RNA sequence: AUGUUU
RNA sequence: CGCGGGGUGGAGCAGCCCGGUAGCUCGUCGGGCUCAUAACCCGAAGGUCGUCGGUUCAAAUCCGGCCCCCGCAACCA
RNA sequence: GCGGAUUUAGCUCAGUUGGGAGAGCGCCAGACUGAAGAUCUGGAGGUCCUGUGUUCGAUCCACAGAAUUCGCACCA
RNA sequence: GAAGACAUUGUCAGGUGGGGAGUUUGGCUGGGGCGGCACAUCUGUUAAACGAUAACGCAGAUGUCCUAAGGGGGGCUCAUGGAGAACAGAAAUCUCCAGUAGAACAAAAGGGUAAAAGCCCCCUUGAUUUUGAUUUUCAGUGUGAAUACAAACCAUGAAAGUGUGGCCUAUCGAUCCUUUAGUCCCUCGGAAUUUGAGGCUAGAGGUGCCAGAAAAGUUACCACAGGGAUAACUGGCUUGUGGCAGUCAAGCGUUCAUAGCGACAUUGCUUUUUGAUUCUUCGAUGUCGGCUCUUCCUAUCAUACCGAAGCAGAAUUCGGUAA
RNA sequence: GUGAUUUCUGCCCAGUGCUCUGAAUGUCAAAGUGAAGAAAUUCAACCAAGCGCGGGUAAACGGCGGGAGUAACUAUGACU
RNA sequence: GCCCUGAAAAUGGAUGGCGCUCAAGCGUGUUACCUAUACUCUACCGUCAGGGUUGAUAUGAUGCCCUGACGAGUAGGCAGG
RNA sequence: GUCGAAUUUGGGUAUAGGGGCGAAAGACUAAUCGAACCAUCUAGUAGCUGGUUCCUGCCGAAGUUUCCCUCAGGAUAGCAGAAGCUCGUAUCAGUUUUAUGAGGUAAAGCGAAUGAUUAGAGGUUCCGGGGUCGAAAUGACCUUGACCUAUUCUCAAACUUUAAAUAUGUAAGAAGUCCUUGUUACUUAAUUGAACGUGGACAUUUGAAUGAAGAGCUUUUAGUGGGCCAUUUUUGGUAAGCAGAACUGGCGAUGCGGGAUGAACCGAACGUAGAGUUAAGGUGCCGGAAUACACGCUCAUCAGACACCACAAAAGGUGUUAG
RNA sequence: CACGGACCAAGGAGUCUAACGUCUAUGCGAGUGUUUGGGUGUAAAACCCAUACGCGUAAUGAAAGUGAACGUAGGUUGGGG
């Protein structure tokens, strides 16, 4: 698919409240931190003896990940995000189909 | 899942040797003052066979510089030495078969037996029949003396350390073929319960890693790790190479 | 091995062994899904007619 | 350096 | 996920290691030498450097995303 | 019988994204030779395995078959 | 004598480590395995005109695709056929006429749609925010999908209106954990500030066995609880297949249908074939074949007596009574 | 491992093993080092063995092709 | 329509058997008759329901009495013994 | 088989259970070996098999929904019991009638759409054209078509204009109807409308039939969650005492009379007895009941003799009977 | 023609406990529970008892926290008595 950048769409910034501009980019997880509480559990659980003490996924059957859209308004900085519904292909930038060309 | 013959063998229950018959260890006289400075003589009363040995042994007294009496030793008999010889074994022994010699006090190209690996240890290298070690050169700045061993290993050994002159008695041995499985059930009667072998491909996988199988074959590569662990180490251990050996050996 | 998958059979006779009860209609129904608009209109009629009818008791 | 048959 | 390395004429490589600039061999074509062939000799044609953007008085080169290949290492929904 | 594959000028094959039926070995013709072989040029060669449908058309997008084959067909 | 702050030894860390330890190694299934997915789903039919309704029924389809192929508005009308214009024919571009949709609307099928839902153009982000209600699946739980409102902010149009993604029916995902956004709110419990961490609300990273364990084989050395809920034997139903027998009569039989045969069709019988099924037997009906022995059936090879012949004799063939 | 004697033991190191190389060489733990921070801590560089890179090895495990045209009858193909 | 040919299986056997031929067979019609734990009436047992009766000698008011209807049963529930 | 050396054997000794020992069979290791024996953990766990102890009375099932690593199990809903509670002018109903909806199956249709499908006819030579000329053009014909026109024979689960029967939604009143006018922040141009109201009027039939051991309500729990059979509709299969669905009735859970016999068929469902009458079925004898009555048909050297049901077909016969 | 049962006697299988749901009976009732313990005793009994504690009388929120009358503790409809 192919979104658009800027999205005038709704803000919830306390201050808009209202339809204002969104720069739209695409959001990404983050690093796992340690010293979150399940990671410490798990690291505590995981040491001395007895193996991997939690389950491991292995049985993978989606080909695609939901894409999500972090949208931000470009007066109050306010973030929103939007899920878009599963692709294998998605661009931010232009290229806007063009019709009636050869 | 069972602990195979080769892990086994370690315990020593039935795999022990079997030296009842065996005349005493083999070993030179105890490096001391005589055999430091000058030379001690002694004579040889016995050539006598050695249960579960190729070479024969030599029984020779020496007179114990310290106290009157004789010290009887166990040498291996060198080739060439008779009942009535005089050995004689020290700095200043001559160069003569039988004769007990440091490695430095004798030229280059003497063939020695019974080498000691550190002086004083009564020997340890070039024991068994028909083999011996050549002397190839010393390093008289620390004092050193290299060697050439029956396996064509060259060997750096200190040039204190002492050899019987001459080659071990018995050579020729392995020459004739032991036609029997009688001859090589009285061979390794008097040696230890390493024979008859069973092939581990014969045996069933719970005996061993080649074991199993509706046909008798190993299944994987016979070449074992180094650093494989017991149980493991069936077969070719470490294997540089395998297959039949063509051109020519040591190499440098 | 296999089995029945499904049958409807028995399940009127179950279901009328106690009846087909209608569902007990009541006077004053419900106003879940009425338009909260008019809900909200509603409770102020309700309350100005609660009040008039107190004040004109004399 | 090479170049096949009659 | 992480760290790296590689993509250059039809094919295999250099030039990249800091911009002075696209080269070497095989391959193709034309001619020459030879009675003829190969070698040989002289020419011509062949990529503009994996795709875009970025920094540069004038970047294949330096930087950032992306496509493909490989090695190692990692794995609680 | 199931799971697969391939079917293109005489032979081996490349097509293929809703390009466009083409290349070598064959054959023919002309070169060269005294004449052959070898080479070097040019040409023809299919109604893409058959029949019916969907596309603007179709090996190629696209249905029912046909042919050639590979693997499995086991526990009594 | 050698050796020397190196070996060794102790701890931690990385590698290696079926030598060994523990465990696992789906389900449905005309037995199981192999195959397939009927396991989560959607269209039409089966389905018997409310609804619901099964089979490893039938014909198919889904895990996508789309910043437009979403939303609004305007203008126009499509497939096809006929008649016309240089190159240009049978397909190019231009013109008219007819044209109820025979087109197109992303995909499978069904439904729906003509001053539109189709084609073109213009503007846009209602594919937005808040939390409820409702319909289907249904336990009237969840999830998915959808419907109608409310409270905002927008888009479009002159406007009425329309828009809370795709014209509708499929296109998807719990707890725990991680992570992001928001509230800049609560807590870190002797009192504070700043980091950090934990909370509340809303998403994402996923379980396709799709209400969602983390999982390779082999056993012809085998074990246990069971199962005739279930295969391998007989028996029972059936007789596709096998075997056997009829009816017609185009033809063969040199001529001539029927001496003997007999096509194209069609009606049967039998359970000595092999299938189909799984009703009996899995706390056990001894599982091939041969040997031996008795009896039974007749669809009769021979023998008895006969009828018929393409029966001269002989031999033979067809048939009847006959086991 | 094979299994008297006799006669032999052919080709293949691509795959899986085994083995030899080693600071030219990518990845790479703990400890240690540097930077930032008020610190917890974060990041970076360095980074042993191993793996990778290069070589050897089959009396190691093992493996060791297909199609079609062609010879004064047919046939088969020495041949290509 | 009935009958016959078509019409062949294995232990000896089946309109149930015997047997039956203007049937004791087939088609049809009319009566009479036989008998279920079914129907009708009555009696008794129990269950349920609706009632009457503390006005005493009435010591059994969960008692006595009146009326009507009902009674199958695995798994299972409850009650009285 | 072997019998003078890998010989046989006594005693001593060593090796002990994931261990030993094995000239190798998973062999032997005290009748125990693909992991000995003994005791304990341990009454190990078992969705699996077996059993589960007195009587009577009353009520009385399910093999179905959804979910599950689920398919021999459980949870859940349903069926059932018990306890009852609030009332009982009474409430409602596996039913009809009236009024008003909905459906796309049976049937029907194809000179109606779609898809099939048989044949002839007439127009298309500008029909696609070919043969043949035409010196050649389709120009003259012969004519194979390919269309168009009007006909024609036969069809559809996934075709349809039409369209039943059965089944199915709703309504048949006092929670109604009618008249006047109060509230609102909703709505309207507007006391305009919407909803909720105050007040007033209408009881014999308060607005169809029939019935009503009454209606309504609540809690909590058992078992069940293998089903099977019959008529009818119906899918796969040649078929099946096969396999899978729909409605109902049954068996399971059910005795009794009949079908000789039999879970399901017919009749009828059951406290203990008496009498009468019957059901289905029977009345020659077995065997209770007419060798009854009446009209015909049949002679079988395999007659025939009551549905489910225990079989028979095509084709034939101056047998006989009636048309 | 599925399994157990040759016979008989005796034994032989839904128990108790901790914590609970519904229902019922009893006591008290916005309170209730004496029995941890103390006093007492004819001595494991019976009798008596303080302070606590549990549950209930308040909920809600993750938490900080806040915390239940406009009204004759409301209006309308039905409602036994
Ligand atoms: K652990
Ligand atoms: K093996
Ligand atoms: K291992
Ligand atoms: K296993
Ligand atoms: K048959
Ligand atoms: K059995
Ligand atoms: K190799
Ligand atoms: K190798
Ligand atoms: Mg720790
Ligand atoms: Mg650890
Ligand atoms: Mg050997
Ligand atoms: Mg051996
Ligand atoms: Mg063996
Ligand atoms: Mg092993
Ligand atoms: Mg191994
Ligand atoms: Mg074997
Ligand atoms: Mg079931
Ligand atoms: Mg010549
Ligand atoms: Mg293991
Ligand atoms: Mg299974
Ligand atoms: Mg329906
Ligand atoms: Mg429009
Ligand atoms: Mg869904
Ligand atoms: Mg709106
Ligand atoms: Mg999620
Ligand atoms: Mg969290
Ligand atoms: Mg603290
Ligand atoms: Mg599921
Ligand atoms: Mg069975
Ligand atoms: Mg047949
Ligand atoms: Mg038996
Ligand atoms: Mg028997
Ligand atoms: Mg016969
Ligand atoms: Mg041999
Ligand atoms: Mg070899
Ligand atoms: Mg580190
Ligand atoms: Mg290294
Ligand atoms: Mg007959
Ligand atoms: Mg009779
Ligand atoms: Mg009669
Ligand atoms: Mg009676
Ligand atoms: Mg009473
Ligand atoms: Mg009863
Ligand atoms: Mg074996
Ligand atoms: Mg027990
Ligand atoms: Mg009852
Ligand atoms: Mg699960
Ligand atoms: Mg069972
Ligand atoms: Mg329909
Ligand atoms: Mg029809
Ligand atoms: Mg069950
Ligand atoms: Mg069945
Ligand atoms: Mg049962
Ligand atoms: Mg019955
Ligand atoms: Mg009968
Ligand atoms: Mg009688
Ligand atoms: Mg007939
Ligand atoms: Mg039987
Ligand atoms: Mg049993
Ligand atoms: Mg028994
Ligand atoms: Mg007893
Ligand atoms: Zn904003």
């Amino acid at each position: 698919v192919n979104v658009p950048k800027t999205r005038k769409t709704y803000c919830k910034g306390k201050t808009c409240r209202k339809h204002t501009q969104h720069k739209v980019t695409q959001y990404k997880a983050g690093k796992a931190s340690l010293f979150a509480q399940g990671k410490r559990r798990y690291d505590r659980k995981q040491s001395g003896f007895g193996g991997q003490t939690k389950p491991v996924f292995h049985k993978k059957a989606k080909t695609t990940k939901k894409v999500v859209l972090r949208l931000e308004c470009v007066k109050c900085k306010t973030r929103a995000q939007l899920t878009l519904k599963r692709c294998k292909h998605f661009e931010l930038g232009g290229e806007k189909k063009q019709k009636g060309q050869a | 899942g069972r602990v195979i013959r080769n892990q086994r063998k370690g315990a020593g229950s039935i795999f022990t040797s079997h030296t009842r018959l065996r005349q005493g260890a083999a070993k030179l006289r105890t490096l001391d003052y005589a055999e430091r400075h000058g030379y001690i003589r002694g004579i040889v009363k016995q050539i006598v066979h050695d249960s579960g040995r190729g070479a024969p042994l030599a029984k020779v007294v020496f007179r114990d510089p310290y106290k009157y009496r004789l010290r009887e030793e166990i040498f291996i008999a060198n080739e060439g030495v008779h009942t009535g010889q005089f050995i004689y074994a020290g700095k200043k022994a001559s160069l003569n078969v039988g004769n007990v010699l440091p490695l430095g006090s004798v030229p280059e190209g003497t063939i020695v037996s019974n080498v000691e690996e550190k002086p004083g240890d009564r020997g340890a290298l070039a024991r068994a029949s028909g083999n011996y070690v050549i002397i190839i050169g010393h390093n008289p700045d620390e004092n050193k003396t290299r060697v050439r061993l029956p396996s064509g290993a060259k060997k750096v050994i200190s040039s204190d350390a002492r050899g019987v002159i001459g080659v071990i008695a018995g050579g020729g041995r392995v020459d004739k073929p032991l036609l029997k499985a009688g001859r090589a059930f009285h061979k390794y009667r008097l040696k230890r319960n390493s024979w008859p072998k069973t092939r581990g491909v014969a045996m069933n996988p719970v005996d061993h890693p080649h074991g199993g199988g509706n046909h008798q074959h190993i299944g994987k590569a016979s070449t074992i790790s180094r650093g494989a662990v017991s149980g493991q180490k069936a077969g070719l251990i470490a294997a540089r190479r395998t297959g039949l050996l063509r051109g020519s050996q040591k190499t440098q | 091995a296999k089995s029945k998958n499904h049958t409807a059979h028995n399940q009127t006779r179950k279901a009328h062994r106690n009846g087909i009860k209608k569902p007990k209609t009541y006077k004053y129904p419900s106003l879940k899904g009425v338009d909260p608009k008019f809900r909200r209109n509603h409770k102020h009629a309700l309350h100005g007619t609660a009040k008039a009818l107190a004040a004109a008791k004399k």
